[PDB]
């Protein structure tokens, strides 16, 4: 379980150099329910 | 015995029915003397019954306007067995008006329940007995609003034995010129005047020692003395007495001309028991192929608040419709009921638990199997639970085998009872899946059981404190966990029972993406030994405890409501900020 | 304004923030976020001096390297706070490095409150008041940050006011503190000499006592800013004409837009219809309410969530209540989502702390209940702490097709309103009541308890009042006075009274410990075994224990047992 | 309703007649309404 | 005690008195 | 107070004990 503060260096881990994306979410899909790798590289720029 | 045998007798409003009383040595039932409003003392002065030694099942006195002393009236009366409790009681006197002086100065033992002498508005002398001399338990006896409550009476104290019960040396009487005969534990066999024990076949009182014919009071009784048990020619029979010459013949002559009557296990019993089955010719049981357990209910229920309800399914194995555990007052029933209504296997009909406030455990129905549904409650239930503050275990679901056919169970305001318990009887009860149940938030909510185990890891004692550390636990969430909380008792004697008990706050560690969250505890004097766990708190939309570990030296709830805002928000700008492409 | 007009915007790469170079004002939100590669060398010489007005909110959140705002927005006066952010105006949150705010300049925040949480170098904390700033800060929330176990000094470099009867300095940064301006302006604001501006501004003015040299006001319109637009032009959220809102209209045709009431708005409100030759909006003979809800869901958490359903008349779907932190939501929800007459769905109320009411609810005429909750309920409360009262029932009529009500634990909420709703609703039976969870800490006994007797001493007071039975005499365990000197008529003593026997030896007790010469407000309440009856609190002038319940009922059953054997039937 | 208040009344209605002996007298009594015609009936013929 | 008589007189008034502390168990001591 | 570091003298012992509301953790971390 990826939750709080251990979600945003998951994600920083996954990003790396390639940033965020903008333009019932990601607590539930991550922090609630099991979360991998092939479903957090979606959340980075494309 | 100077007299003879009487049947139990309740001595209605006039005083003419007393007199039936005069020739009698033995009532083997119930007396009660009741409801008599028109009476003074002029009416109580001369009449006197000095020859009553035995009565087996209770006594009762209940708004008597004359009398004002037992003295007179049973001058030695010398032991109430207890057969036959009147609500858990085997002396009751009630809203006796004008008396004041107990009397009773001569009663030695009763073998079984509990005394309730209460609402009696010129009684005294009633702290001046010691009734752990006279009864086993002093803790089931409930004397209370009596004139102690207002006013304390004089006691003549005539100048007898004196023994620490209450808080210190108090002398103990019964009346202005008799006391209590505290005999030496030498001898319940009891001592005369000069103190030898009386034979040890006896109880009570004995006027030649070493001699089973000089007794009064026995615990069976042979024709002619008291012996430990009766002789090959003469049957037990009512739990007192060897009779066989003429006595279940006639009576089951005369019954047929009430009880049925049959020997069995040389003991004269109203029925056969369960399996046994009647010859017609010897009056024996006989071991009968085919199984015949034992009970109809007239009105369909039965409400169990007290002993004598309970009794009267003593032997049953088969209940004919509902049970109602309806057991008020906090007294420990535990024992009584597995003895009377511990056989039932079989009920058909519905089992109902309300208000059971003493209840700590449903095992009493020892040999409880199937709970048929016919005759339902109205409500579609077969189990019930309501307002049990101390139930905190159904059944030793490691080795009984319950079966129920119908509806669904409830459950409500069980404090201390834990949902694992009332979750574990749904896989194996058999009920999985059936429903047309349970009210989370008040099940366990006092003694909240912790589901896990947080094991110990590390010990470093001292002599001034102690170093504890044990395993990290994380939830799914580690912002669920808010911390942690150690107990301590420095409970001399060990096996400690669960949650003195002082509490103290822990934070959580830093996760580190682990700490060992212990605590360098303080405060323990030089030599004694100190037992010590520690507990998570946890909130919820889990939870473990250490195991009582021993060891000796070398409105505040918005705190939690508060948490859950800052998981709010965090949650809020997680969901906000982060989207999917 | 040295500046353009820009909308809302969210800044990976710090280089991004480059658009900010010729900006005045962002009618909309500024988001600065999740910059994991910058370092304080990049924000030595990045500067926006120009930032006039932010009117929604600002986030800065996982930045990092901003130690300090005072390059960046040495000049951000107002954050109006026309939309939120959770219920807040101004967030900082997980800011790595960031130790000094440094926006000095910042004067108003007209509605909302501040959120600066987990912000692991802030320290210049204490020293900002926010009275100065916000209208509440009992609503504000400042938790965790590096001076829970720490303390940096706040070196100040300056007005001083009480915290709680101490005076403190009140400071920004290490060169600069609060302007607390003198009441003279309430918040117009004072100058270097202490002049103020006009009315018609806020905060910061160049030249006192004129409308056009302000830079942050309470509308504007060119160069000035007045309290209402001239004529022809039309109101904005500014000051627009007739080009503004036509351009947008044909921009979009993405939002509408509407004149109305002089104030261009998006959409036309309930029962006001659109004609394509102008962009007025005419009232319409046919009824015609506004909300379609995706997945037929909306949890109300904040005011955000209630901002969507502004002017609101018809809900297409379900509405869950679910209100966090015991904060006074009233006044904002009834603002928002207090138009809706019909919902068409079922309403939820979950662990809603710090609703006392749902008065807020002010039209709600008919809940549908199409879609309904699982058990089918359309009506449901758990674990509202502090609820103790529905729709004021003596005046408000709410109708309900199809559903039923249901009610777990609400601990001050009466079940005399509960059960009145069954007759005001039209379900007179459908039931799904805990009745040992709903006023289980409420004082709602029905029953009036009517005083008889007073007499004051000097000392001394003496109550009698009426006695009350209830059907079996024996519940009645006894009484309880409560008394505390109340300082005006708009916790208590509590104390054990045995009852009084029958016969009528009319109860009371002598009151005893009292100053002479001062008021003291009173209520004796009785406690019964299960009724109950309270006296309604009069004023005067001085001129584990759960055992004793289960004893009671003890005694009553062994009394009840005896009648049922002794006394028996021809 | 009558609920040691129901002894009294047993007595002013019985008297010196008495009472009578061979859901209950409380259930009838003490949580319903009672007249004289259902509680004169426990007085002895 | 000495303080309890004399605070008594402020419960019977000029009507007299004469030989938890509730007012209940005060009003025995009364102008009968 | 005081020297009442008993409680660091204890957790650190012959580890090593130097000065560069109460809990071990900040204990622990407070010192070779």
């Amino acid at each position: 379980t990826l939750c709080g503060a251990e979600l945003v260096d998951a994600l920083q881990f996954v990003c790396g150099d390639r940033g965020f994306y903008f333009n019932t979410g990601i607590v539930d899909e991550c922090c609630f329910r099991s979360c991998d790798l092939r479903r957090l590289e979606m959340y980075c720029a494309p | 015995y100077p007299g003879e045998v009487c049947p139990g007798m309740d001595i209605r409003n006039n005083l003419t029915r007393l007199h039936e009383l005069e020739n009698c040595s033995v009532i083997e039932g119930h007396l009660q003397i009741l409801l008599m409003f028109k009476t003074r003392p002029e009416d109580f002065r001369d009449l006197s019954f000095p020859k009553l030694i035995m009565i087996t099942d209770y006594l009762l006195l209940f708004r008597v306007y004359g009398l004002e002393s037992l003295k007179d009236l049973f001058p030695n009366l010398t032991v109430i067995r207890g057969s036959r409790l009147f609500f858990n009681y085997a002396l009751v006197i009630f809203e006796m008006v004008h008396l004041k002086e107990l009397g009773l100065y001569n009663l030695m033992n009763i073998t079984r329940g509990s005394v309730r002498i209460e609402k009696n508005n010129e009684l005294c002398y009633l702290a001046t007995i010691d009734w752990s001399r006279i009864l086993d338990s002093v803790e089931d006896n409930y004397i209370v609003l009596n004139k102690d409550d207002n006013e304390e009476c004089g006691d003549i104290c005539p100048t007898c034995p004196a023994t620490v019960i209450n808080g210190q040396f108090v002398e103990r009487c019964w009346t202005h010129s008799h006391c209590q005969k505290v005999c030496p534990t030498i001898c319940s066999h009891g001592c005369t005047a000069e103190g030898l024990c009386c034979h040890s076949e006896c109880l009570g009182n004995c006027s030649q020692p070493d001699d089973p014919t000089k007794c009064v009071a026995c615990r069976f009784y042979l024709d002619g003395r008291c012996v430990e048990t009766c002789p090959p020619p003469y049957y037990h029979f009512q739990d007192w007495r060897c009779v066989n010459f003429s006595f279940c013949q006639d009576l089951h002559h005369k019954c047929k001309n009430c009880h049925q009557y049959v020997i069995h296990n040389n003991k004269c019993i109203p029925e056969c028991p369960s399996g046994y089955t009647m010859n017609s010719s010897n009056l024996l049981c006989t071991p009968c192929l085919g199984p015949c357990p034992k009970c109809h209910l007239l009105e369909g229920e039965k409400t169990i608040d007290s002993v004598t309800s309970a009794q009267e399914l003593r032997g049953c194995t088969v209940i004919n419709g509902s049970l109602i555990i309806n057991i008020r007052g906090g007294n420990n029933l535990a024992a009584e009921l597995e003895a009377n209504l511990g056989l039932i296997e079989e009920i058909s009909g519905y089992l109902k638990i309300r208000r059971s406030y003493a209840l700590v455990s449903l095992s009493f129905f020892r040999k409880l199997r199937l709970i048929r549904g016919e005759t339902l409650e109205i409500g579609n239930y077969s189990f019930y639970a309501l307002d049990n503050q101390n139930l905190r275990q159904l059944w030793d679901w490691s080795k009984h085998n319950l079966t129920i056919t119908q509806g669904k169970l409830f459950f409500h305001y069980n404090p201390k009872l834990c949902l694992s318990e009332i979750h574990k009887m749904e896989e194996v009860s058999g009920t999985k899946g059936r429903q047309e149940d349970i009210a989370l938030k008040t099940n366990g909510d006092q003694a909240s059981c912790e589901n896990e185990l947080l094991k110990f890891s590390y010990i470093r004692t001292s002599f001034d404190k102690i170093l504890l550390r044990w395993e990290p636990y994380w939830p799914p969430d580690f912002r669920d966990l808010l911390g942690f909380m150690l107990f301590y008792k420095e409970a001399p004697y060990q096996n400690v029972t669960e949650f003195s008990w002082t509490v103290v706050d822990i934070d959580p560690p830093l996760r580190s993406n682990q700490n060992h969250p212990g605590w360098l505890m303080r405060g323990l004097k030089p030599w004694t030994q100190y037992a010590i766990f520690v507990k998570t708190l946890v909130t919820f939309s889990y939870g473990a405890k250490s195991d009582i570990i021993y060891v000796q030296t070398d409105q505040i709830l918005k705190e939690l409501e508060e948490s859950s805002f800052r998981k709010t928000f965090e949650d809020y700008l997680h969901n906000v900020v982060f989207v999917p492409r």
